[PDB]
RNA sequence: GGAUUUUUGGAGCAGGGAGAUGGAAUAGGAGCUUGCUCCGUCCACUCCACGCAUCGACCUGGUAUUGCAGUACCUCCAGGAACGGUGC
């Protein structure tokens, strides 16, 4: 699963009417980050669950890990990304870490979705000299922490685990 | 929680920079008649800014009345001293500096640089107290009044002059009536002029004048204000005459003026009191109502192209020996036609001569530089700004082809003798690998 | 700083308290351990501190707050017009001095 | 002038809205381009659940609120 | 950084997820509350996340209040009258404030629309009888942070704090 | 000439809308065919005449001297009319 | 002078033909001025029947409304430019 | 000779027209149009039971106004 | 270019009865202030036909769902009605 602006959240209350539930949802998003739009439905194909959009990837996250399980309308609900990008946003410690374990058959493009997750990076390299490895710079050394920090043990593939470190000098 | 000295400094502080504000402003001059106004009310802004910190400083002896005692002792002393400096010595290590210790009373209770505006005093003004005809006080609010007058007196036979003549009056005879819903709209008309008078005049001591003019009304017009020789005194609003003052202080005594009609002294004392207002700020702005007066006839009377304006507020080149050259020579070197530089701010020139010159020309040098496309040879001659971007792409692209960046070609092969370009390579030779 | 502000505040309040040129609540702690260099009459902190003991003064008189109201400030108008016109008046005798001292210097 | 798109609605059993809170049931078989209707067997329903069929009735687009088709036509 | 009116001008109006019309303040640390009425009462939920905010008041006069989103706080204490500049106010999103004491929401009983509101991450959350005081002290509120207010739980409310 | 409200009630045509008539009918579904005279036939729409009772019928036919107003979707708002 | 044009793209509280409101940013006229509201508020009476209950005005969202010239009555005024 | 001259013949004058809708509004009008078609202008408007209510940029209909009326100092010869 | 689909308009009208029920701090006229009596504008409770029926949220419990979607309004019982407005 990726960074995306919609913050999905399940199992939520039934008992709670849609616009209440709407507003509960944007209540406890804005202190996350910025609402920009919600989509919630009471039909039974996403009834009891919402998906909250953020302007920000960033913002979306920060509601998924803050309130992973949150009381919310009776029985904790449960918040993660969402599984793609959202209506809204589709219409909207080093500077280079090196990636192990990485799979030879891996895609440049998810890959990259993957290295630009954190605001986007300089570039990967994928090297195709010794394989199973790559060299990862960040145009922002913030969030090169950040995706690094969240990139050792990385699943990608699960078939292994791919780690960054602070590459060394 | 020293109240004997820090409401001393603060309220001293405040009052010496609202003092010195207000002394600044009445030293110096406004230009304007809208400046004066807001000015006026700025004074009395700052007059009752002082106003407020003396009435939070007179109060403050409920603490000062036992503290006389307390600060009072010479045994005591620097044991309190040794005490405030352990509680002093927490960490000040906020290494700056800030002037906001003495130093914003001053743009508090200042003046502005382009209207005479303070912090607080940034929306003080006439604005939404002034009226156009008006002018901040040069006409008055009238013409609702006259319309009223109309819409109450349901006569033709009524116009500004008949208006004017009955309304500059203080106790002359009544053209409409003191006895009937007259005397209700006057007292609106008079409060619609004593709210000029107290939108005008913020520097009079106004709940003084106030209680002075209620005690008027409760002592001198009630007491035989308009003598004479049934013939000695009359009243105002009751309408009912007396002997003698004798007459006049038992029959006010007596039952049908206290409550024995709907002209009494109880059900009618606001009406006297508003028909008293009213006459009372014509008689004072006779020279007031005069000056509208004076107005109202000028601008009924004169011209409509200076009323409405009152209410409102060849071509040849230029010769080398300043005359203009001869038309012949315009035609040959074709001045008349016009050539847009939309870069240029969609400015017009005129000769092919200057058209072209004008690239190199400031005004379009500064409109590429906006654009962020050097004023260069090749978009000499293009004009609308797309083209001009257009172009700059595609001559990006151009050089970028023609350049070196070994940074993407420099081919190198590692020691696994498979190829990288010399960024990763350098990357992961100094990534701990290659 | 705002700590050595808040400490020459308190060595004016001190000095309000102040019976004599030297029986006062300042010079027992001037060498009582702890550091004060600002009594000196040299460095310019002096001027902060004989600052403040004039306010402290013009606080602390009679009129300052100590038992009574003042009330031609707190609700005066006509003493507010007064003493403003009276400032612009000082302000117009010094702008004269001034001139008559500039033309005296030429 | 416009006709209206009434070709469809022609041949088709229409409850429509007339105002005065009318409720009128009827036959759509040629218009004018003013909507101006003749309605067969137009079947107009007081405010109770008596009803009335009256056949052949000019009806007004002035007073016509709206109207409804429960066929596909 | 003082408050200031471009602060205002320059923020966004429009009608958010919640079909309200709100004012948003992204990014504004202003840690002082007033002249808001330039609002022109086209909005009725107010957003001011990212604020350095040290005290709840300072709020002027509109009849058509109804979110206030005072997220990602640092209150202190909170001021009295806030009602009648909020007539019909109903959501409060007060969560990551510095609001401990019981008597740190006494001015909230004078909220008449109370529906909502969410303090969760402040000392005064954890405490026992906190929601007890909270479904007693705004009796009009339904639910308060993610949970009804109900029948037993009101009881109780109503027989502790006496 | 044809006016550019109506233009983007042409650009609302075929989808849904929610309207409102003269009885305070608010008619909410697809509004299907249209004229510039505003005699629009609709289709899907859930009609309750202001009453709370919404029912949900096929191919209706709304005017608009009747007509209060008429809710068009929002993804109009990059229209041509407006820009 | 088509006068509405330089008022056009900035908020304005219009009025219906019983008395309601609609505040939205008017986006485009026509000849009979049938007016295009975007996310339109309407404003509308309740009414109170009594004079021991409140009189209160709820709005609803309407979006992006065409209002019909017979609700186009005056118009105020009351919104920014968004 | 219809009215619309009459009611288009006049700019930022005093005057106080009367709406349809049980309401009156007096200030001086920006413009009018040959279809009785007025906007307001700092108008002062007065509705059926209801308070002095400001407009800075209102609208007036045509057949939604009910009356008219003009200056009293105005030639109605030298305005129709 | 005011005669059925947009601006020379079909708008405006007033809120069911009654009882030795109450109120008009500041506003009623008469019996030529107060004390008392009458009458032509509401609300609060109580009586009748709680104005009724319909439905849309809504408050309480209990009750099912774990469900990846660009939205009139969505599980169901029951109520007491705090609301919107329709037919008389």
């Amino acid at each position: 699963i990726r960074p995306n602006h919609t913050i999905y959240i399940n199992n939520m209350n039934d008992k709670i009417k849609k616009e209440e539930l709407k507003r509960s949802l944007y209540a406890l998003f804005s202190q996350f980050g910025h609402v920009v739009d919600i989509v919630a439905l009471k039909t039974m194909k996403m009834r009891g669950q919402a998906f909250v959009i953020f302007k920000e990837l960033g913002s979306s996250t920060n509601a998924l890990r803050q309130l992973q399980g949150f009381p919310f309308y009776g029985k904790p609900m449960r918040i993660q990304y969402a599984k793609t990008d959202s209506d809204i946003i589709s219409k909207m410690p080093n500077y280079i870490l090196f990636l192990n374990n990485l799979p030879e058959e891996t895609n440049e493009m998810m890959l990259s979705m993957l290295f630009n997750q954190f605001p986007g990076f300089k570039e990967v390299r994928l090297v195709p000299g010794r394989h199973d490895i790559a060299f990862v710079e960040f145009e922002n050394d913030g969030q090169a922490g950040a995706a690094r920090d969240a990139l050792q043990g990385f699943k990608i593939t699960p078939s292994h685990a791919m780690k960054i470190t602070y590459a060394k000098k | 929680m020293e109240t004997i000295l820090e409401q001393q400094r603060r309220y001293h502080e405040e009052k010496e920079r609202l003092m010195d504000v207000m002394a600044k402003e009445m030293l110096t001059k406004k230009s304007t008649l809208r400046d004066q106004i807001n000015s006026d009310h700025r004074t009395r802004a700052m007059q009752d800014r002082y106003m407020e910190v003396s009435g939070n400083l007179r109060d403050l002896y409920d603490d000062k009345d036992g503290l006389r005692k307390e600060e009072l002792n010479a045994i005591s002393g620097p044991n309190e001293f040794a005490e405030f400096y352990n509680r002093l010595k927490q960490i000040k290590e906020f290494h700056r500096k800030h002037p906001n210790e003495i130093c914003v009373p001053m743009s508090v209770e200042f003046e502005e640089l382009l209207k005479a505006r303070e912090n607080p005093s940034e929306e003080a003004q006439n604005l939404v107290e002034f009226t156009d005809e008006e002018g901040y006080g040069r006409y008055l609010d009238l013409h609702d009044c006259y319309l009223k007058y109309i819409n109450l007196k349901a006569s033709e036979k009524l116009d500004y002059i008949t208006y004017l003549s009955i309304f500059d009056q203080l106790f002359d005879i009544p053209k409409e009536r003191k006895n009937a819903e007259y005397k209700r709209y006057l007292e609106m008309l008079l409060e619609y002029l004593q709210d000029y008078t107290d939108r005008v005049k913020p520097l009079q001591d106004q709940n003084e004048l106030f209680g002075k003019i209620q005690a008027e009304f409760e002592k001198k017009w009630e007491n035989g204000t308009f003598p004479g020789w049934e013939e000695r005194a009359q009243r105002l609003f009751s309408t009912k005459g007396k002997s003698l003052e004798s007459l006049d202080t038992s029959l006010f005594a007596k039952n049908p003026k206290s409550k024995g009609t709907k002209r009494d002294t109880e059900r009618n004392k606001d009406i006297a009191f508003l028909e008293a207002q009213i006459y009372e700020y014509v008689e004072i702005l006779g020279e007031q109502r005069h000056l509208t007066h004076e107005n109202v006839q000028r601008k009924q009377a004169r011209t409509g192209e200076e009323r409405e304006e009152e209410e409102e507020e060849k071509n040849l080149p230029l010769g080398w020996d300043g005359k203009p050259i001869p038309y012949w020579l315009y035609k040959l070197h074709g001045l008349n036609i016009n050539y847009n530089c939309e870069i240029c701010g969609n400015y017009t020139y005129r000769g092919p001569k200057a058209f072209q010159r004008h690239f190199a020309e400031w005004r379009h040098a500064h409109g590429m530089r906006c654009l962020g496309i050097p004023n260069t040879a090749h978009f000499a001659n293009v004009t609308q700004i797309e083209d001009a971007v257009s172009l700059w792409a595609k001559l990006k692209l151009q050089k970028a082809s023609e350049r070196w960046q070994p940074d993407t070609e420099e081919e190198y092969e590692d020691s696994s003798g498979n190829v990288v370009n010399k960024k990763t390579y350098e990357d992961l030779k100094r990534q701990g690998l290659l | 700083s705002a700590f050595d502000l808040d400490v020459v505040k308190l060595t004016a309040q001190f000095v309000a308290r102040n019976g004599r040129q030297f029986l006062t609540q300042l010079m027992q702690k001037e060498q009582r351990n702890y550091q004060f260099d600002f009594l000196r009459p040299q460095h310019s902190l002096f001027n902060y501190f004989t600052k403040l003991v004039e306010q402290y003064t013009k606080i602390l008189i009679p009129p300052k707050g100590l038992f009574s109201k003042l009330k031609k400030e707190a609700e005066n108008p006509r003493e507010v017009l007064d003493q403003v016109c009276y400032r612009v008046e000082w302000a117009k005798f010094q702008e004269r001095e001034r001139k008559k001292e500039e033309e005296e210097k030429e | 002038a416009h006709p209206p798109e009434l070709k469809k609605f022609m041949d088709k059993k229409l409850s429509l809205k007339l105002n005065g809170g009318r409720h009128v049931q009827g036959i759509l078989r040629g218009f004018d381009p003013f909507m101006n209707l003749v309605i067969d067997e137009c079947v107009e329903m007081a405010t109770s659940g008596q009803q009335n069929n009256i056949g052949m009735v000019v009806i007004r687009g002035n007073s016509i609120i709206m109207l409804e088709a429960l066929e596909r036509v | 950084v003082k408050l200031t009116a471009e602060l205002i001008e320059q923020a966004a109006q429009y009608t958010n997820a919640v079909r309200d019309r709100e004012l948003d303040l992204r990014g504004y640390k202003i840690p002082v509350i007033e002249n808001l009425g330039a609002t022109l009462d086209q909005f009725d939920a107010i957003d001011f996340s990212d604020n350095e905010i040290r005290k709840l008041d300072g709020f002027p006069l509109l009849r058509r209040l109804k979110t206030l989103l005072v997220n990602n706080n640092r209150i202190c204490r909170i001021g009295e009258g806030l009602d009648q500049a909020l007539p019909c106010l109903t959501e409060l999103i007060l969560t990551n404030n510095s609001l401990v004491e019981l008597g740190d929401l006494d001015p909230l009983a004078s909220l008449k629309s109370l529906t909502y509101l969410s303090i969760l991450r402040n000392p005064v959350t954890n405490k026992k009888h906190y929601r007890l005081y909270v479904i007693y002290k705004v009796p009009q509120v339904r639910v308060l942070d993610f949970q009804k207010v109900k029948l037993k739980e009101r009881q109780e409310a109503e027989k502790m704090f006496k | 000439s044809i006016g550019v409200p109506i233009k983007v009630l042409h650009e609302a045509e075929g989808h849904i809308v929610t309207c409102e008539t003269n009885t305070g009918e608010v008619y909410r579904g697809k509004l299907i065919e249209a004229e510039d005279n505003m005699n629009c036939q609709m289709s899907n729409i859930t009609v309750t005449y202001r009453d709370g009772r919404v029912a949900q019928l096929e191919q209706v036919y709304i005017r608009g001297s009747k007509i209060r107003f008429l809710i068009l979707p929002d993804m109009l708002k990059n229209a041509p009319m407006l820009k | 002078s088509s006068k509405m044009l330089q008022h056009i793209d900035y908020r304005m509280r219009c009025i219906l033909q019983d008395g309601r409101i609609f505040i939205g940013t008017f986006k485009a006229f026509d000849k009979h001025m049938n007016l295009i509201l975007c996310d339109c508020d309407e404003f509308r009476k309740i009414k109170p029947k009594n004079s021991k209950q409140a009189e209160r005005e709820e709005k609803r969202v309407l979006g992006l409304v065409l209002l019909r010239g017979e609700n186009l009555v005056s118009m105020t005024v009351e919104g920014p430019p968004p | 000779m219809k009215l619309v001259r009459f009611l288009m013949k006049l700019s930022h004058e005093t005057v106080t027209i009367e709406l349809k809708n049980g309401t009156q509004v007096h200030g001086t009008i920006t413009g009018v149009d040959v279809s009785m078609n007025t906007h307001l202008k700092a108008v002062k408007m007065t509705l059926k039971n209801r308070e002095p209510v400001q407009l800075e940029t209102l609208s007036i209909r045509g057949n939604n106004i009910r009356y008219f009326i003009l200056p009293d100092s105005l030639p109605l010869d030298t305005l129709l």
